């Protein structure tokens, strides 16, 4: 039975022998389905091994005809997966040559766009530790903070009897009042 | 004076400094730059050579010397100094075959040799240059029996680098699939193209993994400063 | 000073550069020798390894690796079997990773060294023995010289892929399973 063997193995947690036997039956939308349907994950890993035996199966299985646009739109169904440095090993021999190229350029670029983004990147994470460096050597002895004729916070009684905690924005404390508010 | 060395040494300190200003003889030019060819130091020559007047009978008369001489960086050097960027191709390529065919060149000095030839064929019409350098890689990688081959690879990757950021170029990667199309001349084995294409998308990807960590730990260092 | 600092200046250049990355090396070899184990260091530790063509350079670390992650000369007894292979994880180098960056050059052939030094991967140290390895009667033998009967998990996994090429020998493997033989035993390294 070949729909009634492939649900049963579906059902029996086997997805590579039902993959195998759909591909032995020629059922390539079916089996293409069932790829697209995998609802359980495995990493991907389980997942890129049948999208390769589905490539290779497709592969050198009639003639190549409109060979390039069939590989750009295997590549395409793949959904960002079995890339063409996985199918370069299978290509056996033949004179597509333009549709390597024209793949090996797009992969090219991207490399290249990727480097240039990394670089860019390194460049503004060194230019954004520079200014956090000289901010902070900026920083470092030009306090500059002042004391108001009299003063006085949360404590109420006077600034200048126990100590000089103090912090930015105008606020006083006793080092006792603050330690109390912890507590 | 019955002796040339001693000439060659009077010479030059003669024309070492540039701050002669009243010039005018004439005959012991000529016979400085005729007898400078005595001088058998191939580095002290490129020395010279990489600063002097280089007028241009004196460059012609330097080339013609150089002709029956082995020095190909001299005359490439010249060439450079010349504009005569594919000439200066030529002679670097010239210099390069016969560096791999004597078999004595570094590994390190292989690589120097390589990214000067890359700069010079970036400092160049610079497509047919780069196409004729590839073309001819591509012939001593093939003529050239496997140890040369990790050379071969390193030099296509490193062109491929410098065709990358020249911009693949658009017109220039088709110009690279004309390229391709002399590799139809070429009509070389199957399987040694899709080995050496495997070879180069591996070496891609393990140059870009690196690139992944050094920014984790940048950004990482980073957040810290901040 | 801060290492981060040093490294900068290096990379940016990806060229083949033998001097730059063997100072590199070097580098991240003096920073792992003493203290300052961080984790992802290690790992750009093996990166740049299977950047140049050295293999020595790998097993002596392992030779002189703690499980625990101490770098000291002198090779001792470890945890098998224990916490540390089924239930401590620690931290160290990414073995997947790893792995693939090592699959993808033709350096897999010691790679299985490798895998024992790493914890947890049951049921990936069959899958590179037989898939990529060879040598069925290897993987037979490791099966056999596997964990407890608790580990029973690869037997289901792969026993259709091992009776391909010694049934006799998985038949026994099975009988003994089913039988309730799961004695353990020894590890080393036409009818």
């Amino acid at each position: 039975k070949t729909k009634t063997s492939i649900f049963l193995l579906t059902r029996l947690n086997l997805f590579e022998d039902a993959i195998d036997l759909a591909l032995k039956n020629n059922l390539i939308d079916d089996c293409k389905v069932i790829v697209n349907d995998e609802i359980l994950i495995e990493d991907y890993k389980l997942r890129k091994r049948l999208w390769l035996k589905i490539a290779k199966h497709l592969l050198l299985s009639m003639k190549d005809i409109d060979i390039k646009q069939l590989i750009r739109t295997i590549l395409n169904d793949s959904n960002e997966i079995l890339t063409i440095k996985d199918l370069l090993p299978f290509f056996n021999e033949y004179t597509t040559i333009a549709n390597l190229k024209e793949e090996l350029i797009k992969f090219l670029e991207n490399h290249n766009m990727k480097m240039n983004e990394i670089s860019e990147d390194i460049i503004n994470s060194k230019n954004l530790k520079v200014e956090i460096n000289t901010e902070i050597s900026k920083f470092n002895e030009i306090y500059r903070i002042l004391e108001p004729g009299k003063s006085c916070d949360e404590c109420g009684k006077f600034l200048q009897i126990k100590k000089f905690i103090v912090f930015p924005c105008g606020h006083c404390f006793h080092w006792n009042c603050i330690i109390r508010v912890i507590l | 004076v019955k002796n040339e060395e001693t000439q060659q040494k009077y010479l030059d300190k003669l024309f070492s400094t540039p701050n002669i200003n009243n010039k005018v003889d004439k005959r012991l030019r000529n016979l400085h730059i005729e007898l400078n060819c005595k001088y058998k130091s191939k580095r002290e020559m490129i020395l010279w050579l990489n600063g002097t007047v280089l007028s241009n009978a004196e460059s012609l008369q330097i080339l013609d010397l150089l002709n029956q001489d082995s020095n190909f960086e001299a005359a490439a050097i010249i060439h450079e100094r010349l504009e005569s960027f594919n000439l200066a191709v030529r002679d670097l390529l010239s210099f390069i075959e016969q560096c791999l065919n004597e078999g004595k060149t570094n590994i390190s000095t292989l690589l120097e040799s390589l990214r000067r030839a890359f700069d010079d064929c970036n400092s160049a019409e610079k497509k047919s240059c780069w196409i004729l350098l590839i073309t001819f890689l591509i012939t001593l990688y093939g003529k050239y029996p496997s140890e040369r081959k990790d050379l071969c690879n390193k030099l296509l990757q490193e062109a491929f680098l410098g065709l990358v950021r020249s911009k693949s170029g658009g017109e220039f990667w088709e110009i690279m699939s004309s390229v391709l199309e002399h590799q139809d001349v070429i009509l070389m084995k199957v399987q040694d193209l899709k080995q050496l294409l495997l070879n180069v998308f591996n070496t891609y990807k393990l140059e870009r993994s690196l690139s992944e960590l050094i920014q984790k730990i940048i950004e990482d260092s980073s957040q810290d400063l901040v | 000073v801060e290492t981060s600092e040093i490294i900068s200046k290096f990379g940016v250049k990806e060229v083949p550069d033998p001097e730059s990355m063997r100072n590199l090396a070097d580098y991240l070899w003096s920073l792992i020798k003493n203290s300052i184990s961080q984790r992802d260091h290690v790992t750009l530790l093996l990166i740049v390894l299977i950047k140049l063509k050295d293999v020595e350079g790998i097993d002596t670390f392992i030779q002189h690796f703690d499980r625990k992650g101490i770098w000291n000369e002198g090779v001792v007894m470890d945890d098998m079997d224990d916490v540390t292979f089924f239930y401590s994880d620690n931290d160290f180098f990414d073995l997947d990773l790893i792995l693939e960056l090592m699959k993808e050059s033709d350096f897999k052939r010691l790679s299985y060294r490798l895998a024992k030094k790493y914890s947890k991967d049951s049921l990936i140290i069959v899958d590179i023995l037989l898939n990529l390895l060879h040598n069925p009667v290897k993987a037979i033998k490791y099966i056999k010289s596997l964990p407890i009967d608790e580990t029973l998990r690869c037997l289901v996994t792969y026993s259709k892929k091992l009776l391909e090429e010694s049934p006799n020998e998985t038949n026994a493997l099975l009988i003994e399973v089913f039988t309730g033989k799961f004695k353990p035993s020894t590890f080393e390294v036409r009818t």
